[PDB]
DNA sequence: TCGGATGTATATATCTGACACGTGCCTGGAGACTAGGGAGTAATCCCCTTGGCGGTTAAAACGCGGGGGACAGCGCGTACGTGCGTTTAAGCGGTGCTAGAGCTGTCTACGACCAATTGAGCGGCCTCGGCACCGGGATTCTCGAT
DNA sequence: ATCGAGAATCCCGGTGCCGAGGCCGCTCAATTGGTCGTAGACAGCTCTAGCACCGCTTAAACGCACGTACGCGCTGTCCCCCGCGTTTTAACCGCCAAGGGGATTACTCCCTAGTCTCCAGGCACGTGTCAGATATATACATCCGAT
C-alpha cells in the first residue's frame, strides 16, 4: 500500500478483472487500464464502488480504496 | 432373567430418533376424520383437499411440538421432571392463549 | 380452454443457487417453500413500505421507501447487507 | 469520587471549557485529578485545546496532564488543536512531547485535519482494593479471604468490572478466562507469594516486584494512560463450534477486550466488509493489521486451514493466535 | 448504465426486476411506483434468498447430501440467529426441529 | 350423517410421539386428555377460519389456501403449501 | 416498644394502593434522561416531542406490569411467593422474547 | 464537526429499586428478590432499545430531526404493542 | 328508502358514511369500491363505539363520576370478555390494570 | 393553518344516544378515536386482502361482512353483522 | 376473645380549568350524468374428491412388575420486608433563545398510459443418477455383576 | 475402579426407481418509444415548542438495623409412569368407479369511476359554568400483641 496496489473489478459477465494500480491512481487512469487489459474504450466504462458511482476527477486515493478491494464494471454504451 | 433397560433410558432414545426425523407422527386417516368431525360442526356437507387436510396436520403438529417444548420448559422450573396438565396450562396462559 | 399459467420464483431460485452452491441441487418441496418464502417477505416489505408512503403523505413508493421498510423489518445486520446490495443494485442499474 | 454533570464533565471539565483560569488553578492545587474523563472521552486537555485557552492548557500540562491520551473516536489533544487551528497550542503540546503521528480509528493524523502552510511545517517532521484469584484451592482461597478480612477489602469470586486485583496461584500468568479478563481490563495481575507476603509483613508493601513482565505489564500501563483497548477497531466472527474455549467465553473475552463481534460472514468482496474504514490502533504502524481489522476466528480442532491467510480486509485466524495475543496483549502478525 | 438488454442484468441480478415491478403496480400498495423501487426490492430478495440457500447448502455438505430439502432449509434457518428472528413465526412444512435435549433430563 | 369421538384418534402413543419430538422426557398420565382438548381448540379456531374463506369463494371445496389464509391470519405463516 | 407490622401486610396494602391508581411510577426526569441516551446511542443530535417521552413511558410501564405479572404466574407455579430472575426468563422465554 | 461531542451515560440506573417495586405492586407481585432490579433494567433496556429505534427510523425517513409521539406509535404498533391515546 | 336527506340518515346512523367512503377509497384498499362498503362499516364502526361506550358509561357510574375517563373505557374493555379479546394486544394510557391479587399470596 | 378530522362529533352522538347524561373527557375521546381507526384500518385491510385472495377489484359490503366475521369474536361478530345488514338494506330501500 | 394504633372511607366547602356549546366559513361531500369494464350468469369439460373392497402388517391396546420421581414434613439460616433518619434531586415556576416543524408557491422531472413487438418463461417429454431400501459386519452405549 | 454380554446404531456395498434437470414450442407479458400532466423537490418565511439554566420546596430515594418468614436442602414413603411382551384393531396401500364441482369461456348489463356544480356539515376558535380535585374533620374497619 501507498506504493502499489492490486484491485479487482467484477464485470457483469461474473469475470473479475485484475489491475495494478496506484493508490494516487485516476479513475481515468484505471478505464485506461481497463481498456488496455480488455479492448473496452473509456467512454462506455461506469465504475461502481460501494453503492456510488465514480467520477473521473476524483482519484483512487480520495475514495478510499484500498488494495485487494472489488469494484463494478458497467458498460455505459452498447452494452451485452 | 431378561435384558431390561432402565426407566428413562428408551425415552431418550425416542427423544433423539423423534428430533431427528420429519415425518408426521399422528396417523393420517383419524386425524382427517377429526378435521371432517370439527368442519361439519362449521358447515354441513363440505369436500377437503387432500392438500388442506395435509396442510392442516402439518399446522396441528406443529403447534403441539412448540406447545410441549414450553410445557418441559414449565416443568423443569417446578423442579420436576414429568410434564403436568397444569405445565401445560400455565403455557397457554403466558402465550396468551388461555387468560 | 387452456390451462392458466401460474408464475413462481423457481428458476431464479435456481440460478442464486447454482451461484452459491455449483454442485447442489434442491427438490420440488423445498422450491415450494423457497417460494413461499420470497412472497412472504415480498409482501413483508411491500406492505412496510405502503404504509411509509402513507404516513408521511406520499403517494409513490420509491426505493427510499423499500429502503427503510428493509431497516424496519430485517435484523441487524441482515438489514445492513440487504441495504448495501439494494444500493448497489440501484446505483448499478441507473448508471 | 467527585460528583460530575450528567455528561460525564468533572468541575475541572466545565473550568476548561469556561476558561476559569483562577478555578482551574485552585482546583488543581486543591487535588483534583487531570487524567479524568466524561462519558464520550474528553480530558481537560482536550476542551482547553479544542477552545483555544493557552494559559489553561499550561497550568493543566503543568499538573501531570497526560498529553497523548487519546478522545472520543481516539481523536488526541493535538488532534483538537490542529483541527480548529490553534499554532500555539500545537506548539505547546509538541514541546511537552505530544506524538506528531498518532491516529484516530478513521487512521488520520492531525495534519490531514488542517491546511495551514505553518502549522503543517510545525506538525510535519523538521480507590479500594478489589481482590479476586484464579484456580486456587482451598487454603489459598481461605488465606486470600483473611487478607481481605485483615485489610478491610472487597473479594470476589467471580470475574466482573471493578476487580482491582488478580492472583495467580503459579508464576507464569495462568491461561484461564480468570487472568485474560485481568489482563484485558487491566487488572493487577499478582503472583501467590505476594499475598503471603503481606500476612509475613501486615503491611500492603509494594506490588511492581510481582507484577509479571511483558504481559499484564503492557495492559496495566495501557489502562493506566487510559489508551484504548487491545482490540480496538477491530471486529470478530466466530466461525464453528468450540471445544477448548467456548463460544460464550470468547465473546465475552472479545467484549471486554474492545473489540466487536460480527454476526454475518464477512464475505470480503461485499461493500459492508470494504466500507469498514477504521483503524486497529494497537497493531504494528505499518502491517497489514492497520486497515484490515475483520477476523474469522476458527478453531484449530475444527481445521479449517485457508488457501490464503487473508482475502481483502478479511483474515482467517486460529484460536490459538487469539488466545496468544490476549496473554501478550499485543496484535501478533499472522503472516 | 441505461441499457436495452433487460432490467434484471442491468441492474446485475438474477430475479426478475419487471415481474416485481409489474407486482409492486398491481398490489394495491401506492398510487405510484418509482423505477429504482423494483431494482431495490429485487437485490434485497436476492440476497436473502441467497443467504438461506448458502446455509441450506452448507447444512445438506454436513449431512452428505447433494441437493437441498426442506429439512436442511429448517437447519439454516434454525441455527442462524437472524434468520431465525426473521422468520420467528413461521412453520416450514416437513422440516422437523432441532436436536436439543435439556441437560436435566440426561443421565447423572 | 355424521362423525362423532375422532379426538380419540389421536392416541396415547401419538401424543407421547409429538412430547419426543418435544424433548420431553416423563409424561403424565393426565396430560393425554388435556392435550386433546387444547388440540381441538386450535382445530376449531382454523377449519372455522378456512370455511369461512371457502364460504366467500363461493366454493364447497376447502382448498390448501384457505388453510393457509387461516394460519397466516392467526400469526402461523406455513411454508410448503402455497401462498 | 413501637407498633409494627408484619412481613407481608404492607406489600398487600401497596398492591391494592396501586392498583387502583393509574398514574406513572417511574420517575418522568430519569426516564427522559435513558430514552436520550438510548436514542443518542441511535442517532445524533435528536429532539423528542414531550408526547413522545410520554407515549413511551406508558408503554414501557404497560410492559413491564405485564411482565411481572407472568413473573408472578412462574413465581406460583414454582411453589414461591418470591418472585426471581429465572421466573423473568421462563416469562420471556414462552413469551417468545428470550429463546 | 469542529465542536466536541458530549454523550450521557449510566441513566439506567435512574430507574430506582424504589420504582421497580411499585411497577411490580401493581403487577400482584407480593415479595421481590434482591436481584430482580438489575435483572428488570435489563429487560427494559431491550425493550427500549427496540421501540426507539424504530421510531429513529420513522424520523429519519420524514426527513425530521424531532422524534414525535406519532413515530413512537408507528414504532410500538409495529410490534404488536398498539397504543391508544398519543394519535392514530 | 331512496330518500336523498343524507347518506348517515338514509342509512340510520350517527357515523359519517361519506367520510368513510373516502376513506375507503383513498386508502390504497381496491381498486374499486361498492356503494354499500361505506354504509356495512360504518354500521358496524358505530356498532362497536356504542358497545364501549355503554359498558364505560356503566363503569363511570359505579364509580359515581358523571364522565368517562381511560380507567373506565380500560375497566370497560378488560372486564367483557369479548372486548378483551378484540382489544388483547392494546395498551389503553392511563388506563392501570385491573386489580387481582392471587389467592396464594393473600393472608391465612 | 390545517384542519384535522377526527370522529369526535360521532362518538359523542352515539354516547348521548346510549348514555344520556354522562360526558367523556378529552383524553378518553382521544382513545375512542384511536380505536375507531384502529378497528376502520383491521376491518379495511382484511376486506382487501379477501378482495385480492379472490381476484376481485371491488371490496363489495360482502367482503366487508366476511372481514368482520374473521375479525371479531362470536356474539360481537353476529351483532356487528346484524347491524351491518339491517343499516344497507335500510339504505338501499 | 379482647382493645389500642392505624389506615381507609364518608361528608362538606370551594376553586378552578376543562368540558360543552355557539358562530363564521370553507371545503368536502352530495346530486346529476356519461362511459366502460367488472362481474354475474349460462354452458361445458374434466380433474380430483369421495366411496368401496381386500389384504398385510405396523401400530395401538392391554397387562404386569418395579423402580424412580413426586410430594409431604422438618429444620435451618439468610435475605427480604418494615421502619426511621438523612440526603438527593425531582418537580415546579419562570425566563430566554433559537432550531426546526409546518405551510406556501414555482416548476421541472418523473411516472402513468398507450401502441407494437418479440424473447423470456411456462407447460409438456423424458431420461438418468441421487437417494431410498436392504443386508451383512463393526463399533459403541448400557447395565448388571464383580 | 473394572470386564463382559445384549441391544442399538452405524458403516459399507448392491439394486432400482422415480423425480430433478434439461430441452422444445409457443404465447403473452415485459420492453421500447413517445406524450402529458402533476407529485414532489426546492426555496423562503413564520412562529411554535424543544432545550437550557436557575432557585426553592419537599417528596422520594438511600442507608441501616432488626427480626422473622420463606427458600432450600434433606429424608422417607408410595404410587404411578416406564419398559416389555402379547393380542387385537384398523391404518395403509393398491385398485376401480362415479360424478360433483372447480376452472374456463363467451356474452351482457349495470355499477362504479370521473367531472362539474353547489352548499351546508363539521372544524377552528371563543366563552361560560360546574364536575371534579383538594383541604378538613370525623367514623369505622383492620391489624396485631396480648389476653
Amino acid at each position: 500500500h501507498h506504493h502499489m496496489m492490486q484491485i479487482f473489478v467484477k464485470t457483469l459477465t461474473g469475470k473479475t478483472i485484475t489491475l495494478e494500480v496506484e493508490p494516487s491512481d485516476t479513475i481515468e487512469n484505471v478505464k485506461a487500464k481497463i481498456q488496455d487489459k480488455e479492448g473496452i474504450p473509456p467512454d462506455q466504462q461506469r465504475l461502481i464502488f460501494a453503492g456510488k458511482q465514480l467520477e473521473d476527477g476524483r482519484t483512487l486515493s480520495d475514495y478510499n480504496i484500498q488494495k485487494e478491494s472489488t469494484l463494478h464494471l458497467v458498460l455505459r454504451l452498447r452494452g451485452g | 432373567k431378561p435384558h431390561r433397560y432402565r426407566p428413562g433410558t428408551v425415552a431418550l432414545r425416542e427423544i433423539r430418533r423423534y428430533q431427528k426425523s420429519t415425518e408426521l407422527l399422528i396417523r393420517k386417516l383419524p386425524f382427517q376424520r377429526l378435521v371432517r368431525e370439527i368442519a361439519q360442526d362449521f358447515k354441513t356437507d363440505l369436500r377437503f383437499q387432500s392438500s388442506a387436510v395435509m396442510a392442516l396436520q402439518e399446522a396441528c403438529e406443529a403447534y403441539l411440538v412448540g406447545l410441549f417444548e414450553d410445557t418441559n420448559l414449565c416443568a423443569i422450573h417446578a423442579k420436576r421432571v414429568t410434564i403436568m396438565p397444569k405445565d401445560i396450562q400455565l403455557a397457554r396462559r403466558i402465550r396468551g392463549e388461555r387468560a | 380452454r387452456k390451462r392458466s399459467r401460474k408464475e413462481s420464483y423457481s428458476i431464479y431460485v435456481y440460478k442464486v443457487l447454482k451461484q452459491v452452491h455449483p454442485d447442489t441441487g434442491i427438490s420440488s418441496k423445498a422450491m415450494g417453500i423457497m417460494n413461499s418464502f420470497v412472497n412472504d417477505i415480498f409482501e413483508r416489505i411491500a406492505g412496510e413500505a405502503s404504509r411509509l408512503a402513507h404516513y408521511n403523505k406520499r403517494s409513490t413508493i420509491t426505493s427510499r421507501e423499500i429502503q427503510t421498510a428493509v431497516r424496519l423489518l430485517l435484523p441487524g445486520e441482515l438489514a445492513k447487507h440487504a441495504v448495501s446490495e439494494g444500493t448497489k443494485a440501484v446505483t448499478k442499474y441507473t448508471s | 469520587a467527585v460528583k460530575r454533570n450528567h455528561r460525564g464533565e468533572t468541575l475541572l471539565h466545565i473550568a476548561s471549557i469556561k476558561g476559569d483560569i483562577p478555578s482551574v488553578e485552585y482546583l488543581l492545587q486543591n487535588g483534583s485529578d487531570p487524567n479524568v474523563k466524561d462519558h464520550a472521552g474528553w480530558t481537560p486537555l482536550h476542551e482547553a485545546c479544542n477552545h483555544g485557552h493557552l494559559k489553561v492548557v499550561e497550568l493543566l500540562l503543568q499538573h501531570k496532564a497526560l498529553v497523548n491520551t487519546t478522545g472520543y473516536q481516539n481523536d488526541s489533544p493535538l488532534h483538537d488543536a490542529a483541527k480548529n487551528g490553534h499554532v500555539d497550542i500545537v506548539k505547546l503540546l509538541l514541546s511537552y512531547g505530544a506524538s506528531r503521528n498518532a491516529v484516530n480509528i478513521f487512521g488520520l493524523r492531525p495534519v490531514d485535519y488542517t491546511d495551514d502552510e505553518s502549522m503543517k511545517s510545525l506538525l510535519l517532521l523538521p480507590g479500594p482494593l478489589v481482590l479476586i484469584g484464579s484456580g486456587l484451592s482451598s487454603e489459598q482461597q481461605k488465606m486470600l479471604s483473611e487478607l481481605a478480612v485483615i485489610l478491610k477489602a472487597k473479594k470476589y469470586t467471580e470475574f466482573d468490572s471493578t476487580v482491582t486485583h488478580v492472583v495467580v496461584p503459579g508464576d507464569a500468568v495462568q491461561s484461564t478466562l480468570k487472568c485474560m479478563l485481568g489482563i484485558l481490563n487491566g487488572c493487577w495481575i499478582l503472583k501467590f507469594e505476594w499475598v503471603k507476603a503481606c500476612l509475613r509483613r501486615k503491611v500492603c508493601e509494594q506490588e511492581e516486584k510481582y507484577e509479571i513482565p511483558e504481559g499484564p505489564r503492557r495492559s496495566r500501563l495501557n489502562r493506566e494512560q487510559l489508551l484504548p483497548k487491545l482490540f480496538d477497531g477491530c471486529y470478530f466472527y466466530l466461525w464453528g463450534t468450540f471445544k477448548h474455549h467456548p463460544k460464550d467465553n470468547l465473546i465475552k473475552l472479545v467484549t471486554a477486550g474492545g473489540g466487536q463481534i460480527l454476526s454475518r460472514k464477512p464475505k470480503p468482496d461485499s461493500d459492508v466488509t470494504q466500507t469498514i474504514n477504521t483503524v486497529a490502533y494497537h497493531a504494528r504502524p505499518d502491517s497489514d493489521q492497520r486497515f484490515c481489522t475483520q477476523y474469522i476466528i476458527y478453531e484449530d480442532l475444527c481445521n479449517y486451514h485457508p488457501e490464503r491467510v487473508r482475502q481483502g480486509k478479511v483474515w482467517k485466524a486460529p484460536s490459538s493466535w487469539f488466545i496468544d495475543c490476549v496473554m501478550s496483549f499485543e496484535l501478533l502478525p499472522l503472516d | 448504465s441505461a441499457k436495452a438488454k433487460t432490467r434484471s442484468s442491468r441492474a446485475g441480478l438474477q430475479f426478475p426486476v419487471g415481474r416485481v415491478h409489474r407486482l409492486l403496480r398491481k398490489g394495491n400498495y401506492s398510487e405510484r411506483v418509482g423505477a429504482g423501487a423494483p431494482v431495490y426490492l429485487a437485490a434485497v430478495l436476492e440476497y436473502l434468498t441467497a443467504e438461506i440457500l448458502e446455509l441450506a447448502g452448507n447444512a445438506a455438505r454436513d449431512n452428505k447430501k447433494t441437493r437441498i430439502i426442506p429439512r436442511h432449509l429448517q437447519l439454516a434457518i434454525r441455527n442462524d440467529e437472524e434468520l431465525n428472528k426473521l422468520l420467528g413465526r413461521v412453520t416450514i412444512a416437513q422440516g422437523g426441529v432441532l436436536p436439543n435435549i435439556q441437560a436435566v433430563l440426561l443421565p447423572k | 350423517k355424521v362423525l362423532r369421538d375422532n379426538i380419540q384418534g389421536i392416541t396415547k402413543p401419538a401424543i407421547r410421539r409429538l412430547a419426543r419430538r418435544g424433548g420431553v422426557k416423563r409424561i403424565s398420565g393426565l396430560i393425554y386428555e388435556e392435550t386433546r382438548g387444547v388440540l381441538k381448540v386450535f382445530l376449531e379456531n382454523v377449519i372455522r377460519d378456512a370455511v369461512t374463506y371457502t364460504e366467500h369463494a363461493k366454493r364447497k371445496t376447502v382448498t390448501a389456501m384457505d388453510v393457509v389464509y387461516a394460519l397466516k391470519r392467526q400469526g402461523r405463516t406455513l411454508y410448503g403449501f402455497g401462498g
